[PDB]
């Protein structure tokens, strides 16, 4: 049966990095070939597996994770980048067998005013590890004081909104992204 | 946790929410400015008062944090400029004080009306019009009504509030620490904390001192050639050793020669250098200029406007139902939004002032990868240096064959190169004097050298000497003669309009050198150059990050303040004037007066 590839890239909404949502893909057909002819998309590097092969390729299971990030940082969704997101928010295993999408969503995430919805983890005290979530809202202590758990000298929230205007420069637009993995499901 | 770590992850909060906020202030700053409206002035004015209280509380949190112990030079800078005091100092509502009258000085200027006495109906504001009297006007008395009238009725009216700018802003001494506010201001070039490098404040004055006075020998014979061609056209009004009247020069003050180019026009026989008499012939919109200029620098390696330039920038008038400032401004508003608003002309200044602004613009394109606060060029010369670097390059003679305006001949002839270099000597050399005349009267009033009961009419004099321009008429200081200028009414630094100049041919020999031109500096387009584009933005990019007098040796051998190349580029003028004027008194005299008859 087909794939519901379609609920999770038609999206109404798209979750925050921090958080970012992931639906199981199992026991059902999946036709790779719309998403990489649709011609919507502006990045889409297949790390481990050519798309061609994958298409007739049985899979033991799917799962989409799916985030909205900066354009700047869609560099960083991908092995071996650093930066701030992959560094404390969504980092990939370096052997990642699966693929990335991403297409903008200025038309869709960008308001007048700007979005200050979306939300990024500024800091955190250990690196995370590769498909870690963390969403512990524990002020970084960032000097020798402690926070008791409220804001002040060296003493910040560790999360900090994305602002989405639709004037902002492309490096600075919503982009939409799609994050698929393989296991070891056909097409 | 070292400090210097511990100062990081506080500079590291700060770019990430000030950014926005700097954005959300700035567009507001652009629709005020798009739809003059009190909504939108209101707008400004909360937002940007969010953005000045923000800057309050890191400002506090800054000083936290000690300026020693911290070793990455970029640490130390970013924390200069926010462990700034500002302008928090003064006391609530007295800072609203300051608010309020520069506030109202944005208004006067824009509400600026001077009415006709023959139509009582028809009254005039500083918009093109007021300017369009004193750049083609031909009539002594027609200029000199719209010279006097404009600060007799708005001038007067802003000496007390003027009076109290400098009280209330010179509070800020030892407030701030500053002691004067030309301190301040120069406080911009100032480096400190490198050996070898460490530029001081009073250093920038004997700079300029000396500077200027290897200006003056070309300066003077200007001055006298230009007194030629005026007697004749103006019999009787003009003294053959007196000083300039300041009305007939091109602007409403004088800032510009370049608008008498057509009086002084050493041969006009030959082809015209000034070609908005092509444009016009030439049928070229304010799209096509810009898009030809955007067209210039693509050609030297930098990528296009980004379309959100085109998309939002305003590079026409609005027409009667927006009212907008129409003055050339290089917009940058961060998060990679960059537009440019200028209401534009078909006019070969405006074709020029073009190319300077979006030469700014990718300025503001090439450091983008830099820490919030380092991203403003290196001093304040810097930004308004790079896009006339260029600018000197679009009105080469050989660079307006290509663009289409000059025809294909290209008579390269002796005097087509005096014709051009006395066009960019008027706009480049005339400036000069009147800069360094307004900053010294500005600076020294500041110190407090020149009391209420003696000010105004020291203007006149330092007027007279420096720039060797006079007073139609005597001014009481009931009159406010300085402050009918739009940089001294919205507190903005003017010497930074000089500092560039120098800098402006510094830059050019190093460039021409790396395209290897042969011949002058005259002769050189950096179109097609993409070895000396490279060079311009991988130090465009440094912002201020590394130090001006450093960045400055890198590009160019000097590492301070040099005036030997702005000679060199006139030298051929220079020695063609000395010939001409020897019949001629080269100076002027600082007692004649057109009043004293
Ligand atoms: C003029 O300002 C008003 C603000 O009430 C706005 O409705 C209108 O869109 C503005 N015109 C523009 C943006 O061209
Ligand atoms: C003014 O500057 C001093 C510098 O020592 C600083 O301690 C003080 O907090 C500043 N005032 C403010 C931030 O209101
Ligand atoms: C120190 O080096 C560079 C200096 O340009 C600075 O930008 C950077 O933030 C610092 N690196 C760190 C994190 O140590
Ligand atoms: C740059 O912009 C011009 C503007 O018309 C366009 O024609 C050109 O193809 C662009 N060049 C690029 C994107 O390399
Ligand atoms: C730069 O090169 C272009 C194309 O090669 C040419 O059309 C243009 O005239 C050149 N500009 C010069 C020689 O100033
Ligand atoms: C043009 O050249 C002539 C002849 O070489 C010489 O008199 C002078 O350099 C120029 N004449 C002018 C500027 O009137
Ligand atoms: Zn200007």
């Amino acid at each position: 049966n087909l794939c519901p590839f379609g609920e999770v890239f038609n999206a109404t909404r798209f979750a925050s990095v921090y958080a970012w949502n992931r639906k199981r893909i199992s026991n059902c057909v999946a036709d790779y070939s719309v998403l990489y002819n649709s011609a919507s998309f502006s990045t889409f590097k297949c790390y481990g597996v050519s798309p061609t092969k994958l298409n007739d390729l049985c899979f033991t299971n799917v799962y989409a994770d799916s985030f909205v990030i900066r354009g700047d940082e869609v560099r960083q969704i991908a092995p071996g980048q650093t930066g701030k997101i992959a560094d404390y928010n969504y980092k990939l295993p370096d052997d990642f067998t699966g693929c990335v999408i991403a297409w903008n969503s200025n038309n869709l995430d960008s308001k007048v005013g700007g979005n200050y919805n979306y939300l990024y983890r500024l800091f955190r005290k250990s690196n995370l590890k590769p498909f870690e979530r963390d969403i512990s809202t524990e002020i970084y202590q960032a000097g020798s004081t402690p926070c008791n758990g409220v804001e002040g000298f060296n003493c910040y929230f560790p999360l900090q909104s994305y602002g989405f205007q639709p004037t902002n420069g492309v490096g600075y637009q919503p982009y939409r992204v799609v994050v698929l993995s393989f296991e070891l499901v056909c097409g | 946790s070292t400090i210097e770590e511990q100062a990081k992850t506080f500079l590291d909060k700060f770019n990430h929410e000030a950014e926005d906020l700097f954005y959300q202030s700035s567009l507001a700053s652009w629709n005020y400015n798009t739809n003059i409206t009190e909504e939108n002035v209101q707008n400004m004015n909360n937002a940007g008062d969010k953005w000045s209280a923000f800057l309050k509380e890191q400002s506090t949190f800054a000083q936290y944090y000690p300026l020693q112990e911290i070793q990455n030079l970029t640490v130390k800078l970013q924390l200069q400029a926010l462990q700034q005091n500002g302008s928090s100092v003064l006391s609530e509502d007295k800072s609203k004080r300051l608010n309020t009258i520069l506030n109202t000085m944005s208004t006067i200027y824009s509400t600026g009306k001077v009415c006709n006495p023959d139509n009582p109906q028809e009254c005039l504001l500083l918009e093109p019009g007021l300017n369009e009297i004193m750049a083609n006007s031909l009539d002594y008395n027609e200029r000199l009504w719209a010279w006097e009238s404009w600060r007799s009725e708005v001038g007067k009216q802003l000496r007390p509030l003027y009076e109290e700018y400098v009280v209330l802003k010179n509070e800020m001494a030892r407030a701030n620490h500053y002691e004067d506010y030309g301190d301040y201001w120069r406080g911009d070039y100032e480096v400190n904390g490198v050996d070898g490098y460490d530029y001081s404040r009073g250093q920038l004055i004997e700079d300029v001192e000396h500077t200027f006075e290897e200006i003056k020998p070309l300066y003077e014979h200007l001055h006298a050639y230009v007194r030629a061609k005026l007697m004749n056209a103006y019999p009787s009004y003009i003294s053959p050793i007196g000083c300039l009247p300041a009305h007939l020069l091109g602007d409403m003050w004088g800032r510009f020669w370049t608008n008498l180019y057509s009086l002084t026009v050493p041969f006009g026989q030959k082809p015209n250098i000034d070609v908005t008499d092509a444009m016009v012939d030439q049928a070229w919109d304010a799209q096509r200029i810009f898009k030809e200029a955007e067209k210039f620098f693509v050609s030297v390696g930098l990528p296009n406007m980004t379309y959100g330039f085109w998309e939002n920038s305003m590079l026409t008038d609005p027409g009667n139902v927006q009212k907008a400032v129409c003055h050339p401004t290089a917009w940058d508003l961060g998060k990679g939004d960059f537009r440019i608003l200028m209401c534009t002309k078909v006019t070969m200044d405006d074709f020029l002032t073009a190319h300077a602004e979006m030469g700014a613009i990718q300025y503001d394109m090439a450091y983008a990868a830099q820490p919030f606060l380092l991203r403003n060029g290196a001093n304040e010369g810097f930004h308004e240096a790079v896009g006339e670097i260029m600018s000197l390059s679009a009105a080469t003679p050989k660079h307006l064959k290509s663009i289409g305006l000059l025809s294909p001949d290209f008579q390269e002839d002796n005097e087509t190169e005096i014709n051009f270099l006395l066009k960019q000597a008027l706009t480049i050399v005339g400036t000069l004097p009147f800069t360094y005349m307004l900053e010294k009267w500005r600076w020294m009033v500041f110190k407090g050298e020149i009391p209420k009961d003696q000010w105004m009419k020291k203007w006149w004099e330092m007027k007279r000497e420096i720039v060797g321009v006079v007073e139609p008429v005597p001014h009481d200081e009931t009159y406010c003669d300085p402050a009918s200028l739009f940089h001294v009414s919205n507190d903005y630094s003017f010497i930074r309009y000089y500092t560039r100049t120098l800098y402006q041919f510094q830059f050019q020999e190093a460039l021409c050198q790396a395209a290897k031109h042969e011949g002058p500096l005259h002769k050189c387009d950096i179109s097609n150059s993409t070895e000396a584009g490279q060079k311009l933005f991988n130090m465009l990019r440094l912002g201020k990050s590394e130090p001006w007098t450093l960045a400055l040796e890198n590009v160019v051998g000097a590492k301070n303040m040099n005036v030997r190349p702005l000679l060199n580029y006139f030298e051929p003028l220079f020695t063609w004037l000395k010939d001409q004027n020897k019949n001629s008194f080269v100076g002027w005299s600082t007692d004649w007066s057109p009043y004293a008859d």
